RNA sequence: UAUGCAAAUAUAAAAUUAUAGUAAUUAUAAAUUAUAUUAUAUUAUAUUUAUUCAUAUAAUUAAUAGGAUAAUAUUUGUAGUUUUUGAUACCAUGAUAAGGAUUAUAAAUUGAAAGUGUUAAUAUCAUAAUCAAAAUUUAUUAUUUAUAUUAAAUAUGUAUGUGUAGAUAAAAUAAGAAAUUAAAAAGGUAUUGUUGCCCACCAAUUUUUAUAAUAAAAAUAACGUGCAGUAAUUAAUAUAUUUAUAAAAAUAUAUUUUUUUUUUUU
């Protein structure tokens, strides 16, 4: 147990300084929040990939045939609709009842951070390439 | 060791030392204790009782008969525990007409003493002629044998009390033992008015003759309010009823005297609106009483005070 | 402790890097509160409803002759930014000014506002050590 | 050569008892003789100590709002302070007033024995807040100031034992004081029993009892503060009669005896 | 022998049997229990006067 | 490496030093000082799994006072300033931690005394203490690694990079591991003992004399260089020759006041 020793004085000037460097460091936060907003949105209208898993079934049957035709025929203007968002997807598969009880237990879905990439992307590569200025939480393409 | 001390009810190495009683040996009860039975203290409280009458009783005996006809004027007079706000004219008015009509000395005078405490509680002047009208030809006139009820004389002796006036001596005078002997049939409230009347004319011979009167008739002194007996020894300015208060002033008890001193202190003091008129100062008297207080209390030691000044001599 | 940071330097031990229980460390010191979220931005170290009152820090509670700073979890209001008055937060090394009002900032605490653990790093208040561990870390240029 | 906390103090009692009470020498505490409490201090002084001794929300402390220098110094930077007037524009002011300070008589068990809602804690006996006289409770006038020092101040001079008093209080204490403080005896052997601000209410539970409500003017009992007069009870038994309760009569009575100094006595 | 434990009794359990003692102490003797003012460096700090 | 020259320990002596006047002694050997591959007195270390480690703030510690069903106390509302100074931000003794190395299996514990902030006699700079919402530099800390991911006190935005440098951590206990090793021989100029002692040169001075770079010898407590010696960082001791800031060092002989390692024809 060491007497603590003292500490040093402040600084001089550094009050301006440092309500200066919060001040504009807020004012850039605006447009950090502003961009990261328009971001999000454009996310959560754009469309996305697959998000289901074609090397399990009931998805790798051809896609002339079961699952894909349930999906062509009755469900297509749905999952346009939200853009197949793996959270509205599954849940449209829920509720379409004719596949009832697999959705959860024999199917099987990409994982979160792939099922979230741009429709038509090609190479894995496109995790990492998606901006880094903006806050979305991985929610941005 | 440390400057905490140990608390020895729940530090086993004092409860299970060799001094005490350790864990193994069987935990009956050492010894009985009979406190309570052997010495007995009776109680006192620090605060003064809550439902006691605190005025004067003036013990209403009244027939059954009259006391049902006489009610509507009766009504406008105090009962138990109750003091109608009815202007003290019309009720000695009331008396003064309807009283003739009914034939009972009791009635009539037990009405009258229900007139005067009535008054008594307005303090309004003129009510004693009711006495020297009525009553003074029968009972305090030219050595009259009849002997007056006590509600009568303690109504009328009140009505002296809290209206200032000189009357009271006559009546007072008349109760001892060779005359109607009512002195030991007063309350305490009773002797504490009149000590404070009394204290307030300022006669120091009405208070050495009550006084004297109350230590013989075996009154409760030291319930005898503080208030009472500070104002009536307050009044004391001669020589010899001086003496006569300080051998006197032993005969309350040790808290008595304590707020006695404090009483006194506190009405020349800060509370000296507390009462209606003033005191007025003695200086000698007040003196004396905190004096008295010091005495009969017990000595604290403090040895830097006393011997402050002292200094060793090797003579 | 080791520096004297303020009075309580010498009443607490660190005891090295130790665990307390779950949510619970003796001196609150909010180094997330600014913590930037898009999608969460409403959800995210503010208030569980938005159905609940503004907290007491929004209003007057009595006579006052004045105040110098309002207490950081005061919502900024449209007010703030309109009525043209000084909004001062205590903050570190003294007080931080809302000065230059904007709408992006309303409904947000001004606990949200303030960054609480600044980049610009004063070398004034650094002992040489200090200033040399800094430099291992990547942080005071040397 | 000298270095004392306050320059100059004052005495407990005044001239008519000091001038001839010096002549009787007290005893003073044996190791230490020269007391200088709290109740000796000047007006300044005690003003400053009751403010200090408060936390956050205590006068004392500059950024509570009840402070009145007009600038404070956070490390070498000074800081100008915001007036009140100015403080109102963004933050919106609702100031009730001293009532809302102020709970009725009738939440104080749930309040485990307080009207006050004040930042120090307010005893309703006299010896606790007692400064040189004894302490009373305006329950008009309960201020964040607090003039008359009633309140138990945590960190003031001479405060620990008053503290430690606090601790020792008996179960009934707040209550017990504050009903026996007020509503006493009178003087003249009359009952406390008439107060103008509580008469209606007595009128209503006897019109209440009379229509042969029970319930209803039992409800309104409860939230009398002051002894009821004799009428009151008189109109409760009577309307117990017809029903034949028997048990509610009897508790009612009981109610009124010993408790209440006999008001139900008749 | 050592103490185990101590507790405070009365004494007419175990006093002195009459017929050993001196007759009436109460009447015949003043006794005093009392301190020696002197530092005593063995034996007991109260004797009888 | 014995043809010149060259007596010289093998003991004939009377307290140490000293050219035979200097200081008052000196010399000495067995007590004491933890690691040098011994037989299994009766059974095993060579396995497993790990390593990105951060968090403190907005000053007054000094005393007692009782209430309903109690035989009566306004004691309702109990009012006498001022002569002392340490636990403080500050010097101000004590006392409990952590730390595996040979008392074993049966009816049985794999956690120790040698002291880790708060504690009891040294006083003579100062109010520094949480009752919320707060500022990273501190050796001494096991975090969630790819199907689905923010709702109640406010709760962490950053580091995808071939399970990848150096160097490190833990365990033989209701778990699952099996054969390589370890006990016995040792010295002290110190004397509660290596943080022990000593050695020479290098200044002043003091004192005797047989005056050789710069006399010699003896007392001596500075300064500065080292580190010579105590089997002591290439063991020491004696003679011999050489060498030289200073202890001393190189070589040639003898030698243990140095510690030992041992084939009765293979
Ligand atoms: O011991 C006490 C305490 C308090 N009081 C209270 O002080 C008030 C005035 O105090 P005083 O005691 O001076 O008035 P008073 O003698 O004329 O009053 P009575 O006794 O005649 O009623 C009184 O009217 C009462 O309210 C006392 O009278 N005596
Ligand atoms: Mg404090
Ligand atoms: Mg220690
Ligand atoms: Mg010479
Ligand atoms: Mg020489
Ligand atoms: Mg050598
Ligand atoms: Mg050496
Ligand atoms: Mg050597
Ligand atoms: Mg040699
Ligand atoms: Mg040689
Ligand atoms: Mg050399
Ligand atoms: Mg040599």
């Amino acid at each position: 147990w060491a007497k603590p020793k003292k500490r040093p004085k402040v600084g001089q000037g550094f009050h301006e300084k440092a309500q200066k460097w919060r001040e504009e460091y807020l004012l850039d936060r605006h447009r950090a929040l502003a961009d990261s907003l328009r971001a999000y949105v454009e996310f959560s209208t754009s469309k996305r990939v697959e998000p289901w898993d074609a090397r399990f079934k009931p998805f790798d049957r051809i896609e002339k045939d079961g699952v894909y035709v349930l999906m062509r025929y009755m469900m297509e203007e749905k999952l346009q609709l939200c853009n197949y968002h793996h959270r509205p997807v599954k849940r449209l598969f829920c509720n379409i009842g004719l596949m009832g009880p697999q959705i959860t237990t024999k199917a099987r879905w990409k994982p979160y951070r792939f099922a979230t990439n741009p429709a038509g992307t090609s190479k894995a590569e496109r995790m990492y390439q998606r901006d880094k200025t903006v806050y979305t939480h991985g929610h941005n393409d | 060791v440390g400057y905490t001390p140990v608390n020895p009810d729940t530090s086993p190495m004092v409860a299970y030392s060799q001094y005490h009683w350790h864990y193994n040996l069987p935990q009956g009860m050492e010894r009985p204790h009979s406190v309570n039975r052997t010495f007995a203290a009776p109680f006192q409280s620090n605060h003064s009782l809550v439902n006691k009458y605190r005025g004067v009783w003036i013990e209403f005996d009244m027939h059954p008969a009259f006391s049902v006809a006489l009610e509507p004027q009766l009504r406008k007079l105090p009962r138990g525990r109750t003091l109608p706000k009815t202007p003290a004219e019309e009720v000695i008015a009331d008396y003064t007409a309807l009283a003739p009509l009914v034939d009972d000395e009791k009635t009539r005078d037990l009405w009258l003493a229900k007139v005067f405490q009535h008054c008594a509680f307005q303090r309004c002047g003129g009510a004693m002629e009711l006495w020297e009208r009525y009553c003074h030809q029968r009972f305090t006139a030219e050595g009259a044998t009849a002997k007056p009820p006590l509600s009568l004389v303690k109504s009328v002796l009140f009505y002296c009390n809290k209206t200032d006036n000189s009357g009271w001596r006559a009546l007072f005078d008349r109760c001892l033992k060779d005359g109607w002997n009512y002195t030991p049939l007063f309350d305490t409230a009773q002797w504490s008015f009149m000590l404070k009347s009394i204290g307030r004319m300022g006669d120091e011979d009405g208070v050495r003759a009550v006084l004297e009167e109350m230590l013989d008739v075996q009154a409760d002194l030291d319930r005898v309010e503080a208030r009472s007996v500070v104002i009536a020894l307050n009044a004391v300015t001669n020589a010899d009823v001086y003496e006569f208060v300080k051998k006197y002033l032993f005969n309350f008890g040790e808290r008595k005297v304590k707020f006695l001193r404090t009483t006194y202190s506190d009405l020349r003091g800060h509370g000296a609106g507390k009462l209606r008129i003033p005191l007025k100062e003695n200086d000698n008297m007040y003196y004396h009483v905190c004096w008295h207080s010091s005495i009969r209390s017990p000595r604290q030691f403090s040895p830097r005070q006393l011997y402050f000044d002292y200094t060793p001599s090797t003579l | 402790l080791k520096i004297a940071k303020s009075a309580f330097g010498f009443y607490l031990a660190r005891r090295g890097q130790r665990k307390y229980p779950f949510l619970r460390r003796p001196h609150i010191k909010n180094t997330h509160s600014m913590n930037p979220s898009a999608p969460y931005f409403w959800s995210f170290m503010t208030a569980k409803s938005q159905m609940a009152f503004l907290p007491e820090e929004n209003y007057i509670t009595g006579d006052w002759t004045g105040k110098f700073f309002v207490s950081k979890r005061q919502v900024y209001t449209l007010q703030h930014a309109t009525s043209g008055a000084k909004v001062r937060v205590k903050s570190f090394p003294s007080i931080f000014e809302f000065n230059s009002p904007s709408r992006w900032n309303i409904g947000k605490e001004m606990n949200t506002l303030t960054k609480p653990r600044m980049d610009l790093i004063d070398e004034q208040m650094l002992t040489k050590k200090q200033r040399l561990d800094y430099v291992r870390a990547g942080l005071l240029p040397k | 050569s000298v270095s004392g906390v306050f320059s100059k103090g004052r005495g407990i009692g005044h001239e008519a008892t000091t001038s001839i009470l010096r002549y009787i020498p007290r005893a003073r505490v044996p190791w230490q003789p020269s007391r200088f409490g709290r109740e000796n201090l000047t007006a300044a002084d005690m003003a400053r100590l009751w403010s200090r001794g408060r936390y956050r929300d205590g006068p004392g402390n500059y950024n509570s709002g009840y402070c009145t220098e007009r600038t404070h110094v956070l490390e070498e930077n000074t800081v100008s302070i915001i007036p009140r007037r100015e403080l109102e524009k963004y933050m919106p002011d609702i100031t009730i007033g001293p009532k809302a300070l102020v709970t009725p008589v009738s939440l104080m068990n749930a309040r485990n024995g307080h009207r006050v809602t004040h930042d120090l804690l307010h005893s309703y006996d006299p010896h606790i807040g007692r400064l040189g006289k004894p302490a009373v409770v305006d329950h008009d006038n309960i201020t964040v100031e607090d003039p008359n020092r009633v309140g138990l101040n945590a960190a003031t001079l001479d405060c620990r034992g008053r503290i430690y008093r606090w601790l020792r209080r008996g179960p009934f204490f707040q209550v017990d004081n504050y009903f026996r403080r007020s509503v006493k005896l009178n003087r003249d052997g009359t009952l406390p029993t008439d107060f103008v601000h509580e008469a209606p209410l007595m009128r209503k539970i006897i019109r209440l009892a009379h229509r042969g409500h029970l319930k209803a003017a039992c409800e309104e009992y409860r939230r009398v503060t002051t002894v009821p007069p004799v009428e009151v009870y008189r109109a409760l038994t009577a309307c117990c009669v017809p029903g034949a309760k028997l048990a509610d009569a009897v508790s009612i009575f009981e109610d009124g005896d010993s408790k209440l100094f006999y008001v139900s006595r008749d | 022998q050592g103490a185990v434990a101590t507790a405070e009794i009365p004494a007419f359990f175990n006093e002195r049997p009459a017929w050993e003692r001196p007759p009436l102490e109460e009447t015949l003797y003043v006794t005093t229990n009392k301190e020696r003012y002197d530092d005593v460096r063995g034996g007991d700090i109260y004797y009888d006067d």
